[PDB]
RNA sequence: CGAUGUCGGCUCAUCACAUCCUGGGGCUGAAGUAGGUCCCAAGGGUAUGGCUGUUCGCCAUUUAAAGUGGUACGCGAGCUG
RNA sequence: GUGAAGAGGGAAACAACCCAGACCGCCAGCUAAGGUCCCAAAGUCAUGGUUAAGUGGGAAACGAUGUGGGAAGGCCCAGACAGCCAGGAUGUUGGCUUAGAAGCAGCCAUCAUUUAAAGAAAGCGUAAUAGCUCACUGGUCGAGUCGGCCUGCGCGGAAGA
């Protein structure tokens, strides 16, 4: 049939929300309370690592409201900072911006491990080193 | 290698190749060796699918023909000037 | 539908229908991969 | 082959078993009006039965039809069929009266279908049709020709559809 | 385009078909087209089918080209009354025979190779067929 | 070749569809709008003038549209010259 | 070779083609090319098979899951093939450009896991991502099947006074 729903999914930064063009609209569509959530995610987000973009995903009800679980900032983010760089390498693989150690990426793996499937470490860590070559992230032992 | 089964063929004449074209058979001729040439007439279509493997015209054939056998070798092959069909292949006693 | 006389199949989604001497194409998709005769 | 080599026919139904016609009769719509033509009647205790008639090598592609033909009926006669037939754009009314509806896509003069009997018509909606009907050929047909008022269309979207969008979509241009 | 460039003769006759061939190999090739059919290719068919091929199999494998046209053909021209002259040279046939070898592909899968030459083909005057490489 | 009167016009048409319009559709880069293009369709309809011997063409202004081609490049035992 | 200078018989009619050279006659016979459903003389013949187009009774390039006939190969009861139940995960909303183009505008990347198994991917979709479907993979069913090949006969292609 027609229709739409919702359960929207967003990376907003951690302390600061509320842009029309960001946020607003975009689940606003749904029937979500812009303030609300506004105030919400940044309240949690003050705990969580405050500068890092997190990815939130929101989900409305028939009653209009709506509950969020904030997991880990993305993979390619957090290779970024590890390797301290700003963007990609615009042609990954070809050329390399940044590189990051075999640890790092265990550490990364770590945190990413709650919204990972990966059964075991070596499995999470090289999900990451995949996101890293697509970054043009070398990475060293 | 492959062990095939053909037959005595008898008539020599273009006309009498025509006659056999009309089944599968090509004409075709053992000779070598110390004994007169024998005129046998294999079967196409098995022989076809087994030219088409190296393995024919490099390991030694062993055409039984009407309940005895002749080790020999494909050389030579005269097939139609444009069609998958065979028309004829020399075979040499090796 | 798209009328000429060959253009085959269009794509993996081109079933290919024959109503009648002609043969026409159905597509899932675009309209213009529908043939009359092709 | 496969469907032309299966065999089913309830204990929920009932039947009129002929020489040249396969009738099905009971309650909720019956009657069968598609006949023998290429095709024997054998009968089972749960199955109308029919191989093809000899003497026609190609009565297995009349058997495989004659088969989803038949229980297409009973399934008609136990539950509904046609389930809906909605229509994008709006203010393109209904009727729902003795078995003519009304649309609209600016007809100043109405449309309609007097309907045959074994199909019903009703809607809550200005934008949507919803039918149980029995007879799934019938039906079918009488169905068609509503919403073959107007096509659905890509360039707006508008026009009247199915149950489901199975639509294409094509951007306006010149804004 | 292509002929001979000290030239024989200048002038040929029309010539006969006997049909068939004895140029049934590739010798450069592992894949290639063989002819069905009879006709003359005008040899901007020949050029016509010198491109097509190029592209789609790239700068992989190498092509040759059996076949080279030799015998003139002349049209006598427009609008003069006939039989006052033997015309002239505005062609370059190649009396090409059944199961005479066209082109030559090499380099390439089977698949590629033909679905290349299935292309070029059409641009060709006669019916074709496929010619695999052959231990022979 | 023991005469088959040329072109053009006029007059009178008639046929074919490879259709210009109307009719019915497909696709559309199909917003609408008029279209573009192609398919089906010969029932009916399908322009006057200016110039030029020319038919044609070019130009002017409409028209729903001023189709194309065949009929001894249609028609002189019907007209014109 | 015939016609010329040859009638006759066949090819509808049809100087030349095919068959056959008319001394003459006979409500005589036997054949020939060619024919035997009716016009219109003789098989609604026998046997077997093919064709569905009115092909036969005009045409090619070329196209096709139209059919018949033949052979091999790939897969298959340790369950294939199609659909359906689904897998469709996860890293994954990667970069330039653009807030945001982050598989799929263009350009680059065209890797890898989770596993029993799951392409950074064919297209739709989206400026672009997100999503949907698919060559890609798991389950249900229950028996042959999938593409190529040779080859007989067809189909379209096939529009004019």
């Amino acid at each position: 049939a027609k229709k739409v729903q919702a359960y929207v999914k967003l990376q907003v930064a951690a302390g600061m929300a509320n842009p029309s063009p960001p946020v607003g609209p975009a689940l606003g569509q749904q029937g979500v309370n812009i303030m609300e959530f506004c105030k919400a995610f940044n309240a949690k987000t003050d705990s969580i690592e405050k500068g890092l973009p997190i990815p939130v995903v929101i989900t409305v009800y028939a009653d209009r409201s709506f509950t969020f679980v904030t997991k880990t900032p993305p993979a390619a983010v957090l290779l970024k900072k590890a390797a301290g760089i700003k963007s990609g390498s615009g042609k990954p693989n070809k050329d390399k911006v940044g590189k990051i150690s075999r640890a790092q990426l265990q550490e990364i793996a770590q945190t990413k491990a709650a919204d990972m499937t990966g059964a075991d470490i070596e499995a999470m860590t090289r999900s990451i080193e995949g996101t890293a070559r697509s970054m043009g992230l070398v990475v060293e032992d | 290698m492959f062990t095939i089964n053909a037959e005595v063929r008898k008539e020599q004449g273009k006309g009498a190749s025509r006659r056999l074209r009309a089944a599968n058979k090509f004409p075709a001729i053992i000779y070598g060796g110390k004994e007169a040439p024998l005129a046998i007439e294999l079967d196409h279509d098995k022989v076809m699918n087994m030219q088409a493997k190296a393995e024919f015209y490099s390991e030694v054939l062993t055409i039984v023909v009407d309940g005895k056998e002749i080790k020999v070798k494909a050389q030579d092959v005269q097939r139609h000037p444009y069609k998958p069909k065979l028309q004829h292949i020399d075979f040499v006693r090796a | 539908m798209k009328v000429r006389a060959s253009v085959k199949k269009l794509c993996r989604n081109c079933k290919i229908v024959k109503r009648d001497g002609v043969i026409r194409v159905i597509c899932s998709a675009e309209p213009k991969h529908k043939q009359r005769q092709g | 082959s496969r469907v032309a080599k299966a065999p089913v026919v309830p204990a929920g139904v009932d039947v009129k078993i002929n020489g040249q016609v396969i009738t099905i009769k009971g309650k909720n719509g019956e009657l069968t009006r598609t006949l023998n033509d290429a095709v024997e009647v054998k009968h089972a205790d749960n199955t109308l039965t029919f191989g093809p008639r000899d003497g026609y090598a190609d009565g297995w592609a009349q058997a495989g039809t004659a088969r989803a033909l038949l229980n297409s009926m009973v399934i008609g006669v136990t539950e509904g069929f046609t389930k809906k037939l909605q229509l994008v754009g709006v203010g393109y009314r209904a009727a729902v009266k003795g078995n003519v509806i009304n649309l609209s896509l600016g007809f100043s003069h109405p449309v309609d279908h007097q309907l045959p009997a074994g199909i019903t018509a009703e809607c809550p909606t200005q934008t949507e049709i919803v039918l149980k009907g029995a007879d799934k050929q019938v039906i079918g047909q009488v169905a068609a020709d509503l919403r073959a008022y107007r096509r659905p269309e890509p360039y707006k979207g508008k026009g009247v559809r199915y149950a489901d969008e199975v639509v294409r979509t094509k951007e306006a241009k010149k804004k | 385009m292509l002929q001979p460039k000290r030239t024989k003769f200048r002038k040929m006759h029309k010539g006969r078909n006997r049909g068939l061939a004895q140029g049934t190999d590739v010798s450069f090739g592992s894949f290639g087209l063989k002819a069905v059919g009879r006709g003359r290719l005008t040899a901007r068919q020949i050029e016509a089918a010198r491109r097509a091929m190029t592209r789609a199999v790239k700068r992989q494998g190498k092509i040759w080209i059996r076949v080279f046209p030799d015998k003139p053909i002349t049209e006598k021209p427009l609008a003069v009354r006939m039989g006052k002259g033997k015309g002239n040279v505005e062609y370059w046939v190649a009396l090409i025979q059944p199961g005479k070898v066209l082109y030559e592909m090499d380099g390439v899968p089977e698949e590629l190779a033909r679905e290349a030459f299935k292309l070029a083909a059409a641009k060709l005057p006669i019916k074709t067929t496929f010619v695999t490489k052959t231990v022979m």
